[PDB]
Order: C-alpha cells, then structure tokens, then sequence
RNA sequence: GAUAAACGCUGAAAGCAUCUAAGUGUGAAGCCCACCUCAAGAUGAGAUUUCCCAUUUCUUUAAGAAAGUAAGACCCCUGAG
RNA sequence: GGCACCUCGAUGUCGGCUCGUCGCAUCCUGGGGCUGUAGUCGGUCCCAAGGGUUGGGCUGUUCGCCCAUUAAAGCGGCACGCGAGCUGGGUUCAGAACGUCGUGAGACAGUUCGGUCCCUAUCCGUCGCGGGCGUUGGAAAUUUGAGAGGAGCUGUCCUUAG
C-alpha cells in the first residue's frame, strides 16, 4: 500500500479516552497509475503513480503523452512504488487515501526543509569551545586529523548545506482517514516544508 | 635502416575467440587470454599500438581453484574511508559474481595505462555456455596445450 | 578445554589425534585432559 | 582386519542397483542411494558384496573402509533398520508425540517441539522414553543427537535427555 | 623483434628459444632484425626457416 | 545466509576408538544480507515510458560544412517552501 | 634506556579543549570449553573490535586518592594524534623574594609572586555548491544498483516461579 500526498501541517486530534496527540495533515488528492513495470520489459516490478493535476501550459508534449495511456490530465508528481501487486493494479487505476486505515502502521517519507549553508555545530551536532577563559575558539569544527596522514580523511565534519534531504521516519501511526477531503492524518511529524511531497507506504518493519 | 615494421591503428584485423574456462586454474586461463588481448600471440605485436584480439570466456562458474583458494584467497578493497576495508573470497566470486573473478585476474596481467585499459574492453566473461556475441562469429581458442 | 604450545596425555585414557590441521588430546576420563594446540 | 577388505552379505532378499555414481540400495525397510567415489571398484556376487582398492596408498586404504562402511550401513538401515533410544531423566520432565512431531516438556518456560521429516518417525514407547526410528544412520543419529542436545545431560543430579545406556559423568557436588 | 618472432615461431610449432637453438644448429645467420621482418613481411620465408630449424633440432 | 571458538552426526585410515579424510549438521552483539541514505563520469557512461521526424543550401561520396527550424530548453522578469 | 642517522639559513615543548581514527594483549554486552561449576555469584581459558565505555572534590598537572554513579567506566598507536584549530595553568627570558651555596658577581643541589601565543591558504587534502563536455539523432520524465556511506549500545521491572 501506498500513496502520494503533500504536507498540508500539523494540529491536534483528541483521541477516544481523552488523549491529546499531535497529528500532521497529509492531503491526497487521489493518486493515478501512469505505468506498470514487469519483468518482462523493465526487469523489475512497480506502479508509476500520479499525483496532483497541473496546468495544461505548464506541462509537456512528452509528458501529456506519457499520461495519455491513464487517460489523465499532467500530474506534477510522479513516484514509483515497489513489492506490491501488480495484476491488483493497471493504467489509469486511481489510489485513495482509503487505501489506508486508522491504526495503519506506515513508513513516511519526505525531503527534509531546506537550511541553507549551515556549520558544524548545527549540522552535526558537534560542541562548541569554551566561550571565555580566553578562548578563541567558539563554532569551529574541531582538529582536521592528526599529522601522521598528511591529509584528512574522509567523512571529517566540516559546515556546508543543510537540510534539504530525503529522510523516511518509520513506524508512523495513521490516525484518521478523511476520504471526502482526501486526508490523511498521521501521528506525529514528518520531514518536510509544507506544501512538500509527501510518501506514505505501509510500515516495512511491520 | 629503421625498417622494423610498425602496425597502425585499425589496419590490423582483430578476431574474435571463445575460451572454455572449465575446469582451467583461474591463473593459467587468465595469463593465457592477456596474451590474446594483448596481441602478443601474432607477428604484428607493436607494444604503443592495440592488436590483439577479442576473447569471449565462458563456463566461468567452472573455472578452477586449486589447493584451498576458494576459501582462503582473499580480494580486498578499500573505499577510502577510514576502516573502508572490503574482503570477499574467490569460492564466493566465483559463485556469485564470475565474470568479476575472471575480469579481476585478467586485469591484473595487463599493462596499467591507457592501452591496457582499453585492450581489458575486449575481455567478455559469461557464467555459463552460452554468449550474445554470435553476431561476431567468434572461433574457440583451444588451451588446453597453452596452460 | 586447556589451549597450549605444549599438548600431551595427561593419563592412560588421553589420546592424541589431528581435526582441521591442529593437534589435539581428547580423553573420555577427564575432560580437564581436552587439549587443543595453541 | 580391514573394513574395506571384509565381505558384506545381504539379508532377507534386498537389492542393490549400480550406476557409474549414485548407488540404490533397496528392501522392505524403504530405498536408499548414495554417491561413492569411483576408486573403490565393487564386486556383486549372488549375496556378497567386496569392494576393491587399486593401491595401498593412505588416500586408498582410507577411502575403501568408508565406501564399505558406507555400504554396509546403507544396508542394515534398509534391512533391518536404526534407532536411537534416549531416555529423558527429571523429576517432572515428559514427552509425547503426535504424528512426525514431537513435543518436549524438560524444564524450560516453553515447550520444545521437534519435527521429523519423511525417513525417520518418532516412537515415544512411554512419555519418558524416546526412540527414533528411521532407514538412514547419519539423520537417525543426528536427529537422536538434536533430541538429546535440547537439553543434554547434567552432572549433579542425571537430569536431562540422555542416550539409553550411555555413560553419564556425574560430580558429587556439595 | 624476439617478440614478434616468439609469435611467428609458434605459429609454426615452435618456441622462440628452439627455434634460434635449430638455426643455430643449421648454421643460420640470419639476425632478429631480419627474422622479425620475414615473420611480418614474408611469412612463407619464415616457414622455410622455421623448417630448416626443425630438421636441425631432429639432427 | 555463510562462519568463529565450540559441539556434533556418520565414518575410515588404524576390525577398536575417532567431529574428518570423503560425506553432513549446529553455532556469536561479529561477516554478508536484512533497515536508512547517496549512487551509471558504473568512460563498463545501464533500462523503461513519452515527444520531435527526416528540412534548405553548398560541397560530395565527406561520420562533409552551413542555414532556418521541430520537440524542447534557456535568456529576461515575479518569487519561495 | 643505548646509539647520534634526518632536522640547529628553528621539525613549538606538558596538561586541557575541539575532532576523532586505528590495533586488540576485550572493560561492558554476544558465543563457548574447563571448573575445586548445586543454585545464585564467580574463577580461568577460547572466539569476538558491532556498538558502548559517567559526572564531580584536590592538584598546572599526567598520574593518583576520594565522592557519587554505571552494563562497563578497557589498554595502547596515530611527531607521547590534533597550538598556520583553541587554551597557556606547568615548563625559572628579562623583575622580586625565601631557603641554600659562593669572599663576590651570581647560582640551584630548591621554592615563591608577576610576566607580548604572529600569519589575508597558493597547492594537495577535507566538507559543500556550480559551469563544461561526455555517455554516438535531439528532447521531457521515471528508473535498475556496480559501488559507497549511515545505523549497530544497553538498564530495570513484571511473568514463567519462590
Ligand atoms: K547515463
Ligand atoms: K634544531
Ligand atoms: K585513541
Ligand atoms: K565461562
Ligand atoms: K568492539
Ligand atoms: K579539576
Ligand atoms: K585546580
Ligand atoms: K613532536
Ligand atoms: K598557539
Ligand atoms: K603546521
Ligand atoms: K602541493
Ligand atoms: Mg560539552
Ligand atoms: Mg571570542
Ligand atoms: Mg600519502
Ligand atoms: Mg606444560
Ligand atoms: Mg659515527
Ligand atoms: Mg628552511
Ligand atoms: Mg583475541
Ligand atoms: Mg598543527
Ligand atoms: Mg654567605
Ligand atoms: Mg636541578
Ligand atoms: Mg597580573
Ligand atoms: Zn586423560
């Protein structure tokens, strides 16, 4: 199970028994099968799924083309979900957010907001210098390596951009599933600006 | 008199052979085709220049691993990352991945430059009978008294 | 199990014998008496 | 004193059918087939069998008493049979087969269940008594040994699952 | 040229080592220089040589 | 899934014994996967879907040079997650 | 410790901070044999380097003692890793004083208070980000995964069961 929405924000649900828990907002408008891939021709198994209608002007002849076979307008958003079952879909098929089920277990993936130029201390979590004391030595990255290599290895820490990352948190709840507005609430937070694509796809692990 | 005849590139025909490495030491059947590919094997040898010919190897899965290489020899590499050390043994490459244990021994035997690199393009590894290079009407390179 | 350079019977029950290339004593007596070379 | 010199007969009226590699042995207890290696050169009279060695070399000399061994034993199992008695000691520990499978209560917090596959059953005289049944000597003995080795035996006190008549080393422990 | 004539030697059902051993016995000047030439330039040459070798190692 | 130490099973050399020689199994936070991310400049440059469609001139048997273009992309401009 | 082979047209010296990385003669956790292993705790040897491996009091300290924790609070290497990254308390530059030695100037076989830490990174290296061309018609998307990186810890309680 899968499907593709954009971060809408968070709020808050009360739960039955009273419990306040925190939910991010996943709008789904319903997602469409662009493609299937079989062995036979790609060598492995996935849906092409199609999210979020776009303006004609905005989009291409080879793109309107490729989603003429769905018998669609142009989809901004287009993903591929594997280990599913095939023959359970075909082109032009739609997705909805009813795919899914409050108390789902899902993994959610999402391209993490954007930072900027950031150093070592933000990006890496690493400890500042003493701030006095007569330190001269507040956000810098610490020692490049020892002397012996005459060169620093890899993977030393140093600033650079931030964010903008994919990053999947695993074993999400799904709290409720609004199908007339095409929502789906997820406990917790997620990666991602809002207005940001958003994967949902049930729990690996599970 | 400065006669010494010198080929040119593309002047000199390159064929194509089919070695069987069935049961051949993975060292024996290697030294063998780097001669093949390096062109040491015709009159027209001319070392800054490429003649030498195509070898498609197959039944790479069979080739031979005396004493206990199989299990005990070891290829190594390093990503470059502190502790990057990789290992596996040469049973599990020939195994799983043929044409990499083949390919790797090959690679070896060959000059480390530019022509050596491109002569290595040359080498075709299969695990396995058969081949997709019909098309080249490839000829069997008998080794059995070369190794 | 006793690892050592020097491996010897211990009694009249301990036998020596080789598995995967190390000498070993094994003796059905005294398993204080096992031994592996090494 | 040789085992690869001696003769093997063979009881009651099975049948052994030869091939370049992969010998069947045959009778009422079920069929069997293993692959020799083809040094040992083997001869077929009417109910006796001798194996034969071209050399006396070390990897000769070894090689014939296997393959005679081998052979014997693929025979006894097809014409009479192995088993493995092993009886379970313990103040409260039983045991108890349904079918191929066999269910253990030696103390743990869990039962231990233990399946057999198609050339070996379980027979389970009493709930403390334990004998496999099969055609074959190495997966009779080494199943026996699995059954045995779900809790071996002790030294203090005998408990446990041991092999029927085995020596067990016990500690006079304080 | 000891490479090329390797080559051609063995084209003709010999290793170099007993080929230069055979002229040598057949009272053969002919230097590596030339040999090389005649392996590249006039392979039926080369054989008649190679031959001459041959008949000389059997001697 | 393959292993370490370790424990076997069957088994001979060596009529016995024996985990080994052939044959076969169990076995670790470790190894290879499994989980997350990057990734064909992976010059070995991979695959799939879709779009454009065979123009003009000059040289020429040339993988020629040149010119309008097609699909498409960008310049520029309003911006931001 | 020995030697005096690179460096005296200078290779900056202890401890700490920042950043780690590697070895395994393993501190914890995992697997195992023997036990003078009843159980619970242990001892000892084997395998194992994946991760983890505390904060304070005193001292410039390292070390060590102590307090309180912890599954544990490992040992080493990397110019006793890391001062063109920081600190500069210690290491007697010039001042001053004590003990001591000296007729003395002064000195340590010792202490004490106070005492300037420069450099705009060219190249490789490292972390990020673009442009070019390539990938063999030109394009817009979706991709496989060669290969690589990350992650890898563990307590306590209940139950089985007094
Ligand atoms: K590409
Ligand atoms: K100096
Ligand atoms: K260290
Ligand atoms: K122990
Ligand atoms: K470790
Ligand atoms: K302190
Ligand atoms: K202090
Ligand atoms: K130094
Ligand atoms: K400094
Ligand atoms: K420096
Ligand atoms: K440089
Ligand atoms: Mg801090
Ligand atoms: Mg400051
Ligand atoms: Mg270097
Ligand atoms: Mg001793
Ligand atoms: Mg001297
Ligand atoms: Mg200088
Ligand atoms: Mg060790
Ligand atoms: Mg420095
Ligand atoms: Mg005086
Ligand atoms: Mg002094
Ligand atoms: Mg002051
Ligand atoms: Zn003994």
């Amino acid at each position: 199970k899968g499907i593709l929405g954009k971060k809408v924000g968070m709020t808050q649900i009360f739960t039955e028994s009273g419990e306040l828990i925190p939910v991010t907002v996943v709008e789904a408008t319903p997602n469409v099968v662009l493609q299937v891939k079989t062995v036979e021709t790609d060598g492995y198994e996935a849906i092409q799924v199609g999210y979020q209608d776009k303006r004609e002007v905005l989009s291409n002849k080879p793109a309107k083309g490729h989603v003429a076979k769905a018998n669609t307008a142009p989809k901004r958003f287009i993903k591929e979900f594997k280990n599913v079952e095939l023959g359970e879909y075909e082109v032009g098929k739609e997705i909805k957010v009813d795919v899914f089920q409050a108390g789902d277990v899902v993994d959610v993936t999402g391209t993490t907001k954007g930072k900027g130029f950031q150093g070592a201390i933000k990006r890496h979590g690493q400890s500042r210098g003493p701030m006095s004391h007569g330190s001269r030595y507040h956000r810098r990255p610490g020692s490049m390596g020892p002397v012996a290599p005459n060169r620093v290895f890899k993977n030393k820490r140093l600033a650079g951009r931030m964010g903008g990352d994919r990053v999947t948190i695993q074993n999400l709840e799904v709290v409720k599933v609004d199908v007339e507005r095409n929502v789906i609430l997820i406990k917790g937070n997620i990666p991602g600006a809002k207005k940001s694509l958003i994967t949902i796809k049930s729990a690996v692990k599970a | 008199m400065r006669t010494t005849y010198m080929a040119k590139a593309g002047e000199v025909e390159r064929k194509w052979y089919v070695v069987d490495a069935t049961d051949v030491p993975l060292g024996r059947l290697s030294a063998v085709v780097a001669s093949v590919l390096r062109g040491k094997n015709k009159p027209t040898f001319t070392p800054h220049v490429d003649t030498g010919d195509f070898v498609i190897v197959i039944n790479a899965d069979k080739v031979k691993l005396t004493g206990k290489k199989a299990t005990d020899k070891i290829y190594y590499r390093h990503s470059m990352y502190p502790g990057g050390l990789k290992s596996v043994t040469a049973g599990e490459l020939r195994d799983k991945n043929s044409r990499r244990l083949i390919e790797t021994s090959v690679k070896g035997m060959l000059p480390k430059n530019t022509l050596g690199r491109k002569q290595f393009t040359k080498l075709n590894v299969y695990g396995g009978a058969e081949h997709p290079h019909a098309a080249q009407q490839p000829e069997v390179l008998d080794i059995t008294n070369l190794i | 199990m006793k690892v050592r350079p020097s491996v010897k019977p211990m009694c009249e029950h301990c036998k020596v014998i080789r598995r995967k290339g190390r000498v070993m004593v094994i003796c059905p007596a005294n398993p204080k008496h096992k031994q592996r070379q090494g | 004193s040789r085992i690869g010199n001696k003769v093997v007969v063979l009881p009651a009226g099975v049948e052994i059918k030869q091939d370049g590699n992969n010998i069947t042995v045959k009778g009422p207890k079920g069929e069997l087939t293993r692959e020799f290696s083809s040094d040992i050169k083997m001869n077929i009279e009417g109910n006796e069998v001798t194996f034969i060695r071209p050399n006396d070399s070390k990897e000769m000399k070894t090689i014939h008493g296997t393959t005679r061994a081998n052979f014997n034993n693929m025979v006894v199992g097809v014409s009479e049979g192995f088993q493995k008695a092993l009886e379970l000691i313990g103040v409260g520990y039983r045991a108890q087969v349904q079918g191929n499978k066999l269910t253990l209560n030696v103390g743990y917090s869990h039962p231990v269940e233990m399946t057999a596959p198609e050339g070996v059953t379980f027979e389970v005289p009493a709930n403390t008594q334990v004998i496999v049944k099969g055609i074959n000597k190495e997966v009779v003995g080494e199943l026996a040994a699995n059954i045995r080795g779900v809790r071996p035996p002790e030294p203090y006190k005998g408990k446990g699952i041991r092999y029927v008549g085995e020596f067990v080393r016990r500690k006079e422990g304080k | 040229w000891i490479a090329r004539i390797n080559a051609a030697a063995r084209m003709n059902g010999l290793s170099y080592s007993k080929l230069m051993h055979g002229l040598k016995l057949a009272e053969i000047d002919i230097n590596r220089k030339m040999l090389a030439d005649l392996a590249v330039n006039d392979a039926a040459a080369f054989t008649a040589l190679a031959e001459q070798a041959k008949d000389a190692l059997s001697k």
